[PDB]
């Protein structure tokens, strides 16, 4: 059995972050191996390592059964949910609970701020601009609908942004996030 | 494809005291390919309990078979090894001969 | 080629006692492949794998209602029949070189849900909101916000498309839908996306931006009898056009 | 002081009957102490000496997947040889691995060997250095370029100077009573009269281990090695072994041969006489 | 104990 201990971590664009992992196995031969698997389903090897023997490295302990991922100069690419598996003579790969990285961007100016959209042919409302240390969190109230923040990058002009996304029928902007600590720097138009 | 032919050896595990037990050996060795038939014969009758060991080669690859059985030798009796092979064109029929 | 493991189809939907076949093609050199299969409570579950077209392992097949096969090395197939509703998971297909000690390549999956009434279907729909004055003032830029509504099963896609260009710059979506009844086990599902581009751009009245919303349902086999748009595989779209001011 | 454990494969294709028969056992010395047959009905590694019965299921579990996964290989390398030499699909071809390690007197590691062969003749042969091989011909250099790519020599040493010997030292030191012991030879002579011109001396070697032994006839103290017939070492099924050594002399002179035997269970080599 | 790996020709 492989054990990944933390079941999330965050970490802050462009530092480092190491991700544990420790197995338990009595046979003398075995494989070890680090997935990653994006948001769009797809596995993907992260680093193979085998018993004998990038921004991405392990500290492979034999001593200790330790093989910790370790992630260096964090890119916003990364963020998805890293699998710890391992193989022995069973020839299946055994996985780990898995490990969610979440990676907070760097926003130079944050602007926070609640704007209010209206339908072309309804209103939404737009929580957008915030530093990443900002965590919007669901409504208490089932009849209003807000979203995990989201962050978009402008390539372009060369700018990332946060943003999450509320809306009902009912509602006011001033008062849909009630539930999470918007910053008090917040624009309300 | 080699293809050699298999050295017999007839002979028995102790050396052969009239009415005392004892196991007859049958030893086909330096042989190639594996599949070759291997009878035990009691004056010509294919002794039917036979076992046998688990294929193995030498240095040279050719392989190397035991096949036994318990019996009681008599001054009567007169035992055989008989093996068809594909080297063999007739089945090569070796007697044991105690008195060696 | 443009290829690693390849599995068809990418979307199913269909109803329990039907038949169910899954297509996998390995990548060109491999000779081990894979059948895994993936869930929110269970994870990955290994169901078989084969190395030079023999089967090794199949025991996390379940019995006898499911079986697979590979009479190439360039091809497998998983077939469930009859299916049931507790089959609904992500089929993953992966191959590796030689061995299953080889590293694995996994492929996009089929994303399967088996439900119990093909009456619950329900395509989207998708409205866009356009951006506010106040953060065109504020900021000089301008966000569109995409809302894909009331669908059932979560089985969308959200693309923007700009002037016939799909665009990806700017654009952040949901990575999971939520449930418009968070409470019921059962309910159907929304999506937001957000499009941001500079403000001098949305002022060109000339733009033409849409939200694209790609639904995966009912094939045309299927049968419909019911006063209501059959709930089929379509693209449900919104557009919207650059204010001047 | 040496030590040795040694795994054979044996792949034979049956086209038209269904898969091949494979057979592997596992020697340590001269000692069998595993075996598998894929036509055997238990389709598990079996014991074959009591010092290995001890193990837990992990071990059998363990060895019946890889003699399992072995099968296999051998399985795919009969048709991937019948590709590389262009040989009809209707033939039977046999497959055959050997590899073991040898540790020395300070029980450490000191050799190791990994070849395969094909039809009975040499296919490759991992080299002495344990980093190199040996490719006899065109097929043999395509798997040759194949294994320097997968760096399998290097996977393969690492497994012969590792799992493979602590392994050997946990069998030597569990099975120590019967690896460990050293039966001298019970030796005699018989003489047998072919005529009035000559008689058969024959020298008898029995129920002794290792196998490896050596008969010599003299005459007079130089060495009949011709005029000397000599049997190929053989079991007696109880875990030793028999060979004998027959010389032709005219009659009157069987007081002037001499059979001397060497073992490593003797302290001295043994001088037998019709004295 | 048997080598681990699966070796092809």
């Amino acid at each position: 059995t492989v054990t990944q201990s933390q079941p999330e971590m965050s970490v802050q664009e462009a530092e480092t972050v190491t991700l544990s992992c420790t197995y338990d196995t009595s046979e003398s031969d075995y494989y070890l191996f680090w997935y990653k698997q994006p948001p769009s389903r797809q596995m993907i090897l992260v680093i193979r390592q085998e018993a004998y023997k990038n921004r991405f490295s392990v500290n492979f302990q034999k001593a200790a059964k330790s093989f910790s991922l370790k992630i260096s100069d964090s890119q916003l690419g990364d963020a998805a949910m890293y699998f710890c598996a391992f193989m022995d003579s069973n020839y299946q790969l055994i996985w780990g609970a898995g490990t969610k990285l979440i990676i907070k961007p760097n926003i130079q100016n944050p602007d926070p701020a609640v704007y209010q959209l209206r339908d072309s042919k309804k209103s939404v409302c737009l929580f957008t601009d915030f530093d990443s240390q900002t965590n919007v969190s669901q409504s208490k109230d089932s009849d209003v609908y807000i979203t995990d923040k989201c962050v978009l990058d402008m390539r372009s002009m060369d700018f990332k942004s946060n943003s999450a996304v509320a809306w009902s029928n009912k509602f006011a902007c001033a008062n849909a996030f009630n539930n999470s600590i918007i910053p008090e720097d917040t624009f309300f138009p | 494809m080699i293809q050699r032919t298999p050295k017999i050896q007839v002979y028995s595990r102790h050396p052969a005291e009239n009415g005392k037990s004892n196991f007859l050996n049958c030893y086909v060795s330096g042989f190639h390919p594996s599949d070759i038939e291997v009878d035990l014969l009691k004056n010509g009758e294919r002794i039917e309990k036979v076992e046998h060991s688990d294929l193995s080669f030498s240095k040279d690859w050719s392989f190397y078979l035991l096949y036994y059985t318990e019996f009681t030798p008599t001054e009567k009796d007169e035992y055989a090894c008989r093996v068809n092979h594909v080297t063999l064109s007739q089945p090569k029929i070796v007697k044991w001969d105690r008195d060696m | 080629m443009d290829a690693g493991v390849i599995q068809s189809p990418r979307h199913e939907v269909t109803e329990m006692g039907q038949e169910v076949t899954l297509r996998c093609k390995p990548i060109s050199g491999h000779n081990s492949l894979f059948w895994y299969r993936q869930t929110m409570m269970r994870g990955l579950e290994l169901l078989i794998y084969f190395n030079n077209n023999v089967p090794i392992d199949d025991s996390g097949m379940p019995e006898d209602r499911f079986s697979a096969k590979m009479p190439n090395a360039s091809f497998s197939t998983l077939k469930i029949q009859p299916s049931e509703p507790r089959d609904s998971a992500v089929y993953f297909c992966a191959s590796s070189r030689t061995s299953p000690t080889d590293t694995q390549y996994f492929g996009p999956g089929t994303r399967l849900t088996v439900l119990e009434d093909l009456k619950n279907v329900f395509p989207p729909e998708v409205a866009v909101f356009e951006p506010s004055e106040a953060e065109i003032s504020h900021t000089q830029k301008a966000t569109l916000v995409c809302l894909a509504t009331g669908f059932y099963p979560d089985h969308v896609e959200l693309s923007w498309w700009v002037n016939g260009k799909e665009v990806h710059s700017g654009v952040c979506t949901d990575p999971q839908p939520l449930k418009e009844q968070p409470a019921l086990n059962d309910s159907r599902y929304a999506l937001s996306s957000r499009l941001r581009v500079s403000a001098t751009f949305w002022q060109d009245p000339r733009n033409h931006f849409r939200c694209q919303v790609q639904f995966y349902g009912l094939s045309e086999n299927d049968e419909w009898t019911q006063d209501r748009a059959k709930p089929v595989t379509q693209i449900v779209s919104a557009e919207a056009w650059g204010r001047a001011d | 002081g040496s030590h040795s454990m040694r795994y054979f494969y044996t792949s034979v294709s049956r086209p038209g009957r269904g898969e091949p028969r494979f057979i592997a056992v596992g020697y340590v010395d001269d000692t069998q102490f595993v075996r598998f047959d894929s036509d055997a009905a238990s389709q598990r590694m079996e014991p074959r000496a009591p010092w290995i019965e001890q193990e837990g299921p992990e071990y059998w579990d363990g060895e019946t997947r890889k003699v399992k996964a072995h099968s296999q290989t051998h399985r795919v390398d009969l048709g991937t040889l019948r590709g590389y030499y262009n040989q009809s699909e209707a033939g039977s071809h046999t497959v055959q691995r050997m590899y073991g390690c040898d540790v020395g007197s300070d029980w450490r590691f000191l050799r190791g060997y990994h070849q395969y062969a094909y039809d009975g003749k040499d296919y490759i042969a991992l080299k002495e250095d344990l980093r190199s091989w040996t490719a006899a011909d065109m097929a043999a250099q395509t798997t040759k370029h194949k294994w320097e790519a997968a760096h399998v020599a290097e996977q393969l040493r690492a497994y012969l100077e590792g799992t493979c010997v602590e392994w050997l030292r946990r069998y030597l030191e569990n099975g120590k009573e019967t690896l460990q012991r050293t039966d001298a030879p019970k030796t005699h002579m018989t003489h047998h009269a072919v005529s009035d011109h000559e008689a058969t001396l024959r020298c008898w070697a029995l129920s002794f281990y290792p196998a490896e032994i050596t008969l010599t006839w003299q005459r007079d103290g130089e060495d009949q090695t011709q005029d000397t017939e000599l049997v190929e070492t053989r079991p007696a099924g109880d875990g030793t072994f028999q060979k004998w050594a027959a010389v032709v002399v005219p009659s009157g002179q069987e007081q002037r041969y001499t059979c001397h035997v060497q073992h490593e269970g003797l302290p001295k080599p043994l001088t037998l006489r019709w004295e | 104990k048997q080598w681990l790996v699966w070796l092809f020709l």
